[PDB]
């Protein structure tokens, strides 16, 4: 996956960041972990959170 | 001090000198000026 | 904090049905110039007796009759309130 | 009431002059709102009922209005440092 | 289902209230039933559709046998400009003397209604003369309505129900319409028009005891297959014609004349004729296109493939659109619904103008009647139509089948037609009631020379090619020396030239800059409306605030408080918010229409010209203006036969703050208001006795929109309806 | 492990209100709920007022089993105090609901198994069409 | 009654069942996240629909959701 | 005259009665 | 002339209008003392009031059969004062506040706590990007062509 920090598009189409950019805190080493790209965003969602979990196929490592 | 320029700057007041200033402005061109319909 | 909010409507429909209570009351039963030997003429001339005991009374006589000076009352010094 | 309004001369003739202590500055035309409220001048008629208050406490001049005015302000100061 | 609603055992199982009121209310929602499938869906639609053809067989059965039997027709057609058109009679044990005496109009015996459907100048003008002849039409219409009500119980029997593939066939259907739908139809018409409608109007009694022993042309027929077509416009009526009458009465059957019958202010009929039977031709050969069962004709599918621009801009084109509109009878109905209410507005604005039927016009009661009622339907089929638009991106869009075709790449870039909308209604309301507000105030302060009146140029300049000659711009067919004045300077030009500029008609009536102002204020509510409603339509499916929104359906209170506060955001209630604007903007228009043509008929059109620049100028001289006789219906004096309107207006007034009660004060605090009541019916004696089979609940959330929203719509068309008819007849222009 | 039993036990001191049972009690359901206070104290009433939990077992009956919960989760939080409610038929059955295995739903108890669980993320539901003349609904694949 | 579903993305908060004033949700173990647990839904009869656990769900989208659907004595709440 | 005597009480008071009527025992089994 | 209006200083009713107008004017003066400030204040009017009607004949404004300016918006060049040139004005002034927003927005968007300059407002900055505005046409038309505009 994805380094730590590293800057990536969110493609969940029914997240409030999609289409935009977050920032990874850490991946899940765990392979059971369904949800293991932790992302961190510059601005919060319509239920004040600034943090999701995403599977790998649901972010793109752009810059 | 500071922190009565910060306040000063806070938006509420900023928007009433603001538009003091342009109240004024206005005013005083619309008396050498008035009636005016063209430019 | 909702039923002071629907109650704040009522107040305001009960007040309002107040002020012009008193509005054309006075307007209609007290106010008015007195004439030599004692003849008073109000403002409305009594009609509250006869005209405020239906809806089209209160919508005719008091709202659409009385409502003619503030709808005319541009170009002169009450036109703020229009 | 002291500096802007017709008050002494509604004491000469409360029953022909209307009440008035706001005057507009002339611009855009809102002069027209100066209306003839008699006593030669020219302005907003008041509805708060102080010209009657002012003479039923016995006040006669301006200089009294001005002097509660003063009295006023100085209460304003005291209950904002109290 | 064990009970009511048996479509739907879900209501059925409910307890409560509720039930009934939701039984009702989806009932012909036939998509959502129980067990439902593709061929009852389309076979109920079908009945239905039958069922809806019986009852307005029966409608203008009724009117046309109220009008023989309780009317003055004949009366009115020995004299229309001074006779007042009977609707009905009426019988109301609730009356008192003076409410007889007063409503006893026309030449009755008795209290009566009077017409402003104007039904009276159509059947006229088409040949109907005879108490007779309305019952015979009459008997007629009612044989129509039992023939189409045994049509849908026959198509709905087993032998007759029709297979989902040939509800699907829509080439067949096009073809079918075209030629014969509006093609055949409208070249009969041209044929009632040439054997009844003309003669009648130049005094000639033709039925059908004699219609085959007439002649409709002095040499008929001949011309017509011999290609001497112009025989039939040898000599149009005169221009000193009496209608019904011989006298000035021509020969021709089929003119291009252009402007009114001086006498009855209203088309020619041979016009008419002439262009019914054109447009019966130009449908009979458009009606040949589409390919059935004879190896000719164009495959829709592959036109709307073929129709992708190279290059990619459209993306896939309209690859797809066949299946996803043939298999989504939302979304036919949206196309339906959207060009019905064009062409509805489009029926009012050349009725107003140019009206086809005789000694109307005249009536202005009849007109303004007509005009409000025409665009508050148009409207209302509007927001209709934009609501079976996102019923279709809800419950029949295949994202998939529809990959890059003008829709998906439409529900793409959503965000950029909501904002521009957004922006248009923006600056519109901005500078519309910026102008207005800044008039008024020049008003007060009495400076009405300060006033911004910005003068209509474009339009004036559209009827200055028009062959408008009051702003002298000399365009077009206001130049001597323009071709196309030449072209047709021998048709239709003398007789529409001479129409244009008759400044008591209203075709193309003069405008100033109140015009300008009221039209960008029409201007402003088109574009919002279609902002709610469009931002309704592509965000029916999901938002940022709620992405599954689809799963939810067209219709749902709200997602709930979380996530800020979800109120008012399923499509439906985009639909609701839209009526609103909608209702709005028909008043404006109404209200434009009305005051203009008032002041028209009274003579004094500077009224309008000076007091629309300024909103006070609309609220004192035209509403407070024109109440007068109105809100004296009825008084402490007496009674007159305004009564009705006063009541009305008053009755608009109550259902529309009524409709406020629903749409302020929302579903809580009524439930627990009842659940107090409930407790207060099973702790009273006696009363105890008796008890409730469907528990008392309050009103649902959406049910509570709907009722509101109705309670609203009633009023408001009530009340105007009252103040335009009081108005108008109260003085008759 | 077996359910709790539902014995007699006396009632909390309570004045009487009028926020109490129904007719919905004597032929639909009510409900009932049981709990052990170490000592006599005031509490308020779902149902509105304010009554005497008595010291040792209690058993109250309420119209909804919200009203239970409510009550319930106000003893956990206020007075520290454990508790259990069950749902009662006209006919005389009762049935044991809360809380169901003897563990709160809160924290985590092995043997529950999974009801209307999705093994999927919710934007991958499919469209209303694909359920078109079904009885399904996108969620309930 | 209403229908509530538990979706792949929960992350075991039990923020969902806590909020519940009907005791409609549960938490079951669980393997795809760090938290070892599931939300479910076994009690639905008794969901009146109030939508308080999808008010207290963090996770974007929400990982529970109520679909209010057929209406009972239950669902509406009624005491009555 | 005679005719709306006969079919006005009879359209707007027996027939509603009836229509309720029925719709109450329709909807209330 | 232009929509069939007359000419201002043409116009009869125009005219009517500041006869009328001064007369009511004076009408309401009568009561006066010619000394006291109602009566300056009522003559100040008067004057206003005639020059007002003066400058507008003056102006080239055409009016209609109400006897008051209407304005032609059409492009005609014999009428650039009556929407095209304060328009043109406007479209200026609009624009340089609009840049200038922008420019502040820019500014602070690569900050600690952005939001906390949008509450409390940075008038140094505001200060240095306000005179930015007055060559916007110049700005915005490099950053259209650059690609500095939209993302
Ligand atoms: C805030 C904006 C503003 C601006 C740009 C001006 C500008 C001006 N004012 Mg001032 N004026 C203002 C606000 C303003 N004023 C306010 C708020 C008051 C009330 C205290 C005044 C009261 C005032 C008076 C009494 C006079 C001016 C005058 C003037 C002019 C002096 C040269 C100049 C155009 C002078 C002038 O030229 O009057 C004709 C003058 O005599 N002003
Ligand atoms: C929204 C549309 C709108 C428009 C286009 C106008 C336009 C106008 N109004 Mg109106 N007004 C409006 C809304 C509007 N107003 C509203 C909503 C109200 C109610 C509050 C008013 C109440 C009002 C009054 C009471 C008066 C006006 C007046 C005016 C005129 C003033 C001319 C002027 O300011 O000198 C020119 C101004 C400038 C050149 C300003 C620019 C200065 C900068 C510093 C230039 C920088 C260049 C570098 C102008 C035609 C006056 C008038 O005479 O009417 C004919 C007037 O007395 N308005
Ligand atoms: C569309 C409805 C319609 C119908 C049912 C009729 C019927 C009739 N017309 Mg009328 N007519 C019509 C429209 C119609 N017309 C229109 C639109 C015009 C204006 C051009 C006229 C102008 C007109 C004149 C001037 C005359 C008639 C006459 C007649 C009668 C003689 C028919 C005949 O012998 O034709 C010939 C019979 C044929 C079979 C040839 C026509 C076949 C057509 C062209 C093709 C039909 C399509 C095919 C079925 C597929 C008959 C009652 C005549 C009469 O004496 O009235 C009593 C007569 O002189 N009509
Ligand atoms: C071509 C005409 C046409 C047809 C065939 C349909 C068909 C349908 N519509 Mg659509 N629609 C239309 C035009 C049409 N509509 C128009 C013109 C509008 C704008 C008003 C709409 C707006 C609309 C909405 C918002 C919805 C529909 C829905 C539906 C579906 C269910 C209808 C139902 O069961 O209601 C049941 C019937 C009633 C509840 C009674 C209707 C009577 C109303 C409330 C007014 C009655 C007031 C009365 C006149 C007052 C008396 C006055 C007196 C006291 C003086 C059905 C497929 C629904 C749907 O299923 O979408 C998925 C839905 O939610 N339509
Ligand atoms: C007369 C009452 C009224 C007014 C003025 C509005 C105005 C508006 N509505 Mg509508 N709305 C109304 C009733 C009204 N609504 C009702 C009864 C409903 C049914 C619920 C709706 C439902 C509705 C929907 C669904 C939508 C709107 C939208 C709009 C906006 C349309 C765009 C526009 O014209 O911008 C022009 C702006 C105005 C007309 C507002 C006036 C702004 C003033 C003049 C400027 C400030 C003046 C002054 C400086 C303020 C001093 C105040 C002081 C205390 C500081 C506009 C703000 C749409 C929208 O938001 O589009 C963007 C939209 O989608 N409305
Ligand atoms: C003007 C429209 C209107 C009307 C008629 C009502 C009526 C009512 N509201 Mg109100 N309400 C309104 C606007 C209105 N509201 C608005 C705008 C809001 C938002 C603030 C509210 C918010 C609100 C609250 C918070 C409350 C009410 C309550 C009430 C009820 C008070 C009890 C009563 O007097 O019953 C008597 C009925 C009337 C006075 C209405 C007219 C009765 C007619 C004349 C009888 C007709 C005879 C017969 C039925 C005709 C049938 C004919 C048919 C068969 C063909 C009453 C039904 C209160 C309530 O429910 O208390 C019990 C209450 O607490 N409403
Ligand atoms: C369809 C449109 C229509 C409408 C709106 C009216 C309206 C009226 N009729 Mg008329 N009527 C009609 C058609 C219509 N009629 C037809 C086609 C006939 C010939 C049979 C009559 C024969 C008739 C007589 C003899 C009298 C009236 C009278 C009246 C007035 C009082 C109502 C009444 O008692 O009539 C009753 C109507 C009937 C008995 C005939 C209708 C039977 C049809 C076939 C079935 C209608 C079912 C209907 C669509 C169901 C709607 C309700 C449902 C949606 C729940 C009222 C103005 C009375 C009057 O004029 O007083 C001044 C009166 O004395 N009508
Ligand atoms: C739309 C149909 C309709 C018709 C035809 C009537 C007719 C009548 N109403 Mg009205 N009414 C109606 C709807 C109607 N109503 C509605 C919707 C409301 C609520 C808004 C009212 C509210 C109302 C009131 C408050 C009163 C009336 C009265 C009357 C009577 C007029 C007064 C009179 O002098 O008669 C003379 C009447 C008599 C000499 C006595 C009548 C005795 C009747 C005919 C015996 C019938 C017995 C029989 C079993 C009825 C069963 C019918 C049922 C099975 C369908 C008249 C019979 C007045 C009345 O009833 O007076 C007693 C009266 O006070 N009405
Ligand atoms: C309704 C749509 C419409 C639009 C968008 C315009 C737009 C314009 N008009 Mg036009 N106008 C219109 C309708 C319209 N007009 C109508 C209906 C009439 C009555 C016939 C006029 C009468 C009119 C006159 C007399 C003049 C204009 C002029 C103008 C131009 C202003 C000057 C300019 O752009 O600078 C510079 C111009 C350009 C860069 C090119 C514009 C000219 C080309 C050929 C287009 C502008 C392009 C003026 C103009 O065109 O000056 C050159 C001008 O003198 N208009
Ligand atoms: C939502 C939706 C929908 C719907 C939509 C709608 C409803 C729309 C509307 C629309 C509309 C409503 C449109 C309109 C249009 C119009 C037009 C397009 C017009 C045109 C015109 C013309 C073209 C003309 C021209 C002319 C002139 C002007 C003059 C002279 C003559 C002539 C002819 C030349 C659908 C279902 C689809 C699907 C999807 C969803
Ligand atoms: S909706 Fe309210 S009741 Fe139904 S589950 Fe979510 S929380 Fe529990």
């Amino acid at each position: 996956g994805p380094k730590r920090g590293a800057k990536v598009k969110i493609l969940r189409k029914e997240s409030y960041w999609y289409k935009g950019t977050g920032s990874v805190v850490a991946v899940d080493q765990d392979p059971n972990t369904r949800y293991p790209v932790v992302v961190r965003f510059n601005k919060v969602n319509y239920a004040n959170v600034s943090t999701n979990n995403y599977a790998l196929d649901e972010i793109q490592e752009v810059e | 001090m500071r922190d009565l320029k910060t306040y000063l700057s806070v938006a509420p007041v900023v928007s009433t000198l603001w538009f003091g200033a342009l109240a004024g402005l206005l005013i005083e061109i619309n008396r050498f000026f008035p009636d005016a319909l063209i430019f | 904090w909702d039923h002071v909010f629907l109650g704040l409507f009522w107040m305001y429909n009960s007040i309002s049905v107040v002020i012009f209570h008193f509005s054309w009351k006075m307007q209609s039963d007290v106010w008015g110039t007195i004439n030599d030997q004692g003849v008073v003429t109000h403002i409305t001339a009594g009609n509250f007796a006869q005209s405020s005991i239906t809806i089209n009374g209160w919508l005719r006589d008091f709202l659409w009759a009385q409502a003619s000076q503030v709808i005319q009352s541009y170009g002169s010094s009450l036109s703020a309130y229009g | 009431g002291a500096r802007f309004s017709n008050y002494e001369a509604w004491l000469n003739d409360p029953t022909h002059i209307k009440p008035s202590a706001q005057v507009v500055w002339p611009i855009v035309g809102q002069e027209i709102l100066n209306g003839d409220v008699g006593g030669g001048f020219r302005g907003i008629q008041i509805t708060s009922g102080f010209f009657q208050i002012w003479r039923a406490s016995g006040i006669t001049s301006e200089l009294q209005l001005y002097c509660t005015a003063i009295g006023a302000l100085v209460f304003a100061g005291l209950m904002l440092f109290a | 289902a064990l009970r009511f609603p048996r479509f739907s055992q879900g209501i059925a199982q409910d307890p409560t209230t509720r039930r009934i009121w939701f039984g009702i209310a989806t009932a012909h929602d036939f998509e959502s039933h129980d067990d439902i499938t593709e061929g009852r869906l389309y076979q109920n639609i079908f009945a239905s559709h039958f069922g809806q053809l019986a009852i307005i067989f029966l409608w203008t059965s009724g009117n046309l046998f109220h009008v023989a039997w309780q009317g003055n027709f004949e009366a009115w057609v020995q004299d229309p400009f001074h006779v007042r058109p009977i609707a009905h009679a009426i019988w109301d044990p609730h009356f008192g003397q003076p409410a007889v005496e007063a409503f006893t109009r026309g030449g009755a015996l008795g209290p009566v209604n009077n017409a402003y459907s104007g039904v009276y100048q159509w059947w006229y003008t088409i040949g109907l003369r005879t108490n007779e002849d309305l019952y015979t039409g009459a008997i007629f219409l009612l044989f129509l309505s039992f023939i189409s009500l045994l049509a849908g119980w026959l198509h709905l029997q087993p032998k007759w129900k029709p297979s989902v593939s040939w509800f699907k066939n829509a080439e067949s259907r096009l073809n079918h319409h075209l030629s014969g739908l509006f093609g055949v139809s409208s070249l009969a018409w041209a044929g009632h028009l040439v054997h009844v409608a003309i003669p009648g109007s130049r005094g000639e009694y033709v039925r059908w005891n004699n219609f085959l022993d007439v002649l409709p042309h002095p040499q008929g027929l001949g011309p017509l297959l011999t290609g001497q077509w112009n025989l039939y416009a040898q000599n149009p009526s005169s221009s000193n014609h009496l209608f019904g009458t011989t006298q000035g009465a021509g020969t021709a059957i089929l003119t291009i004349l252009g402007g009114f019958h001086p006498q009855t202010q209203s088309l020619w009929l041979t016009d008419m004729a002439h262009h019914h039977l054109a447009i019966a031709f130009l449908f009979l050969i458009g009606g040949h296109m589409y390919r059935t069962n004879f190896g000719i004709g164009h495959s829709i599918k592959y036109i709307l493939e073929a129709h992708i621009p190279p290059g990619g801009r459209l993306g896939r084109g309209h690859k797809g659109l066949y299946d996803t509109i043939n298999n989504s009878i939302h979304f036919q109905l949206g196309l339906a619904l959207a060009s019905l209410g064009v062409i509805t507005s489009l029926v009012a604005q050349h009725m107003y103008s140019l009206p086809a039927y005789a000694f109307i016009a005249q009536d202005f009661t009849t007109q303004a009647a007509l005009y409000t009622h025409h665009q508050y339907i148009a409207g209302f089929i509007m927001t209709g139509a934009f609501a079976h638009g996102p019923i279709f991106f809800i419950r029949d869009y295949n994202p998939e089948q529809n990959a890059d075709n003008v829709l998906a790449r439409m529900l793409e870039h959503k965000e950029a037609i909501i904002s521009h909308l957004s922006w248009a209604s923006l600056f519109l309301g901005f500078h519309t009631l910026g102008l207005y507000v800044h008039n008024d105030v020049m008003l007060a302060f009495g400076t009405p020379e300060k006033q911004i009146l910005i003068e209509p140029i474009f339009a004036q300049w559209i009827q200055s090619a028009h062959g408008k000659t009051t702003y002298g711009f000399d365009v077009l067919l206001s130049s001597t020396n323009g071709p196309a004045l030449n072209a047709g300077r021998n048709i239709w030009l003398p007789g529409w030239l001479n129409a244009i500029n008759e400044n008591s008609n209203s075709l193309f009536l003069t405008i100033g800059p109140g015009d300008f102002l009221v039209h960008h204020a029409i201007a402003l509510g088109l574009h919002t409306t279609t902002l709610i409603l469009v931002k309704g339509a592509l965000d029916a499916r999901g938002s940022k605030l709620m992405p599954d929104k689809k799963d939810f359906g067209y219709s749902f209170p709200c997602d709930g408080p979380g996530r800020g506060g979800t109120c008012d955001i399923s499509a439906w209630d985009a639909f609701y918010l839209a009526v609103f604007w909608m209702l709005n903007t028909i008043g404006w228009v109404t209200f434009y229409w009305h005051w203009k043509h008032i002041t028209l008929w009274r003579g004094n059109v500077s009224q309008f010209n000076e007091s629309s620049t300024y909103l006070m100028g609309w609220l004192r001289d035209y509403l407070w203006l024109n109440s007068s006789q109105l809100i004296n219906g009825y008084n402490p004096f007496g009674m007159n036969s305004l009564s009705v309107w006063a009541w009305m207006f008053l009755f608009g007034h109550l259902v529309w703050a009524t409709g406020f009660m629903f749409l302020i004060s929302w579903r809580g605090y009524w439930q627990e208001l009842i659940e107090t009541l409930a407790w207060a019916h099973e702790r009273t004696p006696l009363a105890n006795l008796i008890r409730w089979r469907d528990k008392p609940v309050a009103l649902s959330i959406v049910q509570a929109r709907l009722v509101g929203l109705v309670h609203f719509s009633v009023g408001y068309i009530f009340t105007y309806a009252a103040f335009l008819i009081a108005s108008t007849s109260g003085k008759f222009g | 492990t077996p359910p709790e039993l539902d014995p007699n036990t006396p009632s909390p001191i309570f004045g009487g209100s009028t926020g109490g049972l129904l007719r919905k009690a004597q032929v639909e359901e009510f409900y009932v709920i049981t709990w052990d206070s170490p000592k006599e104290q005031i509490f308020e009433m779902p149902t509105g007022g304010a009554a005497i939990m008595r010291e040792g077992p209690n058993l109250l009956k309420l119209a909804r089993k919200e009203q239970c919960l409510a009550l319930g989760t106000r003893l956990r939080s206020k007075y520290k105090i454990k508790y259990q409610f069950y749902r009662v038929f006209p006919n005389g059955e009762v049935q044991y609901l809360h809380p169901k295995d003897g563990v709160y739903p809160e924290k985590v108890n092995a043997g529950r198994q999974g009801v209307g669980q999705n093994f999927r993320s919710i934007g991958k539901n499919v469209s209303p069409i694909e359920v078109k003349f079904t009885g399904k609904q996108p969620y309930d694949l | 009654s209403h229908s509530v579903k538990i979706y792949d993305t929960c992350i075991g908060c039990t923020q969902c069942v806590r909020a519940c004033p009907t005791d409609v949700l549960e938490m079951i173990p669980w393997g795809g996240c760090k938290a070892k647990q599931i939300a479910s839904a076994p009690r639905t009869e008794d969901c009146v629909g109030c939508k308080r656990c999808e008010s207290a769900c963090p996770t974007d989208f929400l990982s529970v959701r109520v679909y209010l659907w057929h209406e009972t004595t239950r669902s509406m709440g009624l005491a009555y | 005259i005679n005719l709306p005597s006969l079919f006005v009480p009879l359209v707007g008071l027996l027939f509603p009665a009836v229509a309720m009527a029925s719709l109450f025992l329709h909807v209330e089994k | 002339d232009i929509s069939g209006l007359t000419p201002c200083k043409e116009s009869k009713q125009f005219a009517k209008r500041e006869k009328q107008a001064l007369k009511k004017l004076q009408a309401s003066l009568k009561l006066y003392a010619d000394d006291s400030a109602p009566a300056l204040a009522i003559k100040a009017t008067m004057e206003k009031t005639k020059k007002r009607f003066d400058n507008y004949g003056k102006y080239g404004l055409l009016c209609g059969s109400d006897g008051l300016p209407h304005l032609i918006v059409s492009g005609d060049q014999r009428h650039w004062g009556e929407f095209i040139t304060p328009g043109i004005l406007f479209l200026y002034i609009a624009g340089w506040i609009g840049w200038v927003g922008r420019s502040y927005l820019i500014a602070i968007r690569d900050e600690k706590k952005p939001t906390q300059k949008e509450i409390i407002i940075d008038v140094p900055l505001a200060s240095r990007l306000l005179f930015r505005g007055f060559s916007w046409p110049v700005a915005a038309y490099r950053e259209l062509l650059n690609g500095e505009l939209v993302d």
